[PDB]
């Protein structure tokens, strides 16, 4: 649900 | 709407601990990234990693992996930064930031200033600087801390050619100086006296700059 | 990590007039999903950094129109139509194709404005600092342009390189020039061990310096 990075919510 | 509002100021000594808060408001607060970045005094910025606002699971890059924790208070929207055994290096100002679809860094919080010094309340030694159409005199504001001192001339009557520049760290304490502009004919003649205040220590001092 | 490399890293500009600065990456910031993230922000002094443009050309809600991002592959702009006042600040781009997120070093654009050489005083110890066993020799450096300056030291001739501490003004906001202030600190008894002390301003206004001295006798 969520990226590497953070990306998105 | 969209705002993050972060803890204010934290002065700390070396080995003790910090946390800072950021608090979320304008939307759901789980459904998108809180990120934490470093910006040390005058120099670039530095990304730290990642919260996860769901699931509570963090991410913390190579440099910030060990004394670092980031936590959440999700019932009021509120995310914390923990930093462990403070070092000097750790001075910065710390911010938050949101992320949106296509980018991680897109609202920012108003930034934390962590300072870290094993320094004690000292007040400054205020030294007149006279030169060995116009005339430069100045005034060396030394050995302080902490953060600010006000400086002043004539009580604000002078204040056309005045240049009071950042303070510098020698030795652990804080040294600034200012320098005055004025008419030959203004100086010697006629008194001219800085005026410098240290709030944190009760101390305001009055230095007139005599020829020497 | 991936480098990201500005150019250049002080830009002067001039009101009314367009500015353009350069961001190169040491690999392709293209992603899996045909997208490019390469972002630029702005932060204006004693502000916190703000959003201008994201995926290398999309300006942000309420960003002024005349911001203008572009670039493909390892190469990317970021253009002012005309600049302004509101503009003055540093501009960081940065990446989030790979992990970690990486930044330029930052681009500060400044005022620019003719050369005004700087006008050097230097200052003795003063005698209260001395009965407390302490000697600081001040130099100031006032009201030049460019920033770029080189300040030098000399005790009877001979240089001194240690012990030296430099402090700098940020651009003026009427006049726009600079100001650097220079401070030499040694003990007591080494301060009357020597006669002559001299500050040295090396600008480009001149082929040689602008030189003060004071001895003590």
């Amino acid at each position: 649900a969520r990226g590497l990075t953070g990306r998105p919510g | 709407q969209i705002q993050l509002v972060q803890s204010g100021p934290e002065l700390k000594k070396p080995g003790e601990t910090v946390k800072i808060s950021c608090k979320a408001s304008g939307y759901t607060f789980t459904d998108y990234s809180i990120h934490w970045v470093k910006q040390a005094p005058g120099k670039g910025l530095k990304w730290m990693g990642w919260i996860n606002t769901e699931t509570g699971e963090p991410t913390y890059t190579d440099d910030f992996k060990g004394r670092f924790a980031f936590s959440l208070e999700s019932s009021a929207s509120t995310a914390f930064l923990q930093i462990n055994n403070l070092k000097n290096e750790d001075t910065a100002t710390y911010f938050c930031a949101r992320a949106t679809t296509a980018t991680e860094l897109a609202y920012w919080g108003q930034g934390t200033l962590v300072t870290v010094s094993a320094a004690k309340t000292t007040p400054p030694s205020v030294y007149p600087l006279a030169p060995g159409s116009m005339v430069t005199l100045g005034c060396l504001v030394k050995g302080y801390f902490p953060e600010p001192v006000t400086v002043t001339w004539n009580s604000g009557s002078l204040s056309s050619g005045v240049h009071t520049f950042p303070a510098v760290l020698q030795s652990d304490l804080y040294t600034l100086s200012s320098s005055v502009t004025v008419p030959s004919s203004t100086w010697p003649s006629e008194t001219v006296t800085c005026n410098v205040a240290h709030p944190a220590s009760s101390t305001k001092v009055d230095k007139k700059i005599v020829p020497r | 990590d991936v480098v990201m490399t500005q150019t250049p890293l002080t830009l002067s500009v001039t009101i009314g007039q367009p500015a353009s600065i350069s961001c190169k990456s040491s690999q392709s910031l293209l992603d899996s999903d045909g997208k490019t993230y390469l972002n630029w922000l702005l932060q204006r002094p004693g502000q916190s950094p703000k959003r201008l443009i994201y995926l290398v050309s999309k300006l942000d809600s309420g960003v002024p129109d005349r911001f203008t991002g572009s670039g493909s592959g390892t190469d990317f702009t970021l253009k002012i139509s005309r600049v302004e006042a509101e503009d003055l600040g540093v501009y960081y781009c940065w990446q989030g194709t790979h992990f970690p997120l990486t930044f330029g070093a930052g681009t500060k654009l400044e005022l620019k404005r003719a050369d005004a050489a700087p006008t050097v005083s230097i200052f003795p110890p003063s005698s209260e600092q001395l009965t407390s066993g302490g000697a600081s020799v001040v130099c100031f450096l006032n009201n030049f342009y460019p920033k770029d300056i080189n300040v030098k030291w000399k005790i009877d001739g001979s240089e001194r390189q240690n012990g030296v501490l430099n402090s700098w003004t940020d651009q003026d906001s009427k006049d726009s020039t600079y100001s650097m202030s220079s401070t030499l600190t040694l003990t007591k008894d080494e301060y009357e061990r020597h006669n002559s002390y001299t500050c040295e301003a090396t600008h480009k206004t001149s082929t040689s310096p602008i030189v003060k001295s004071f001895n003590r006798n």
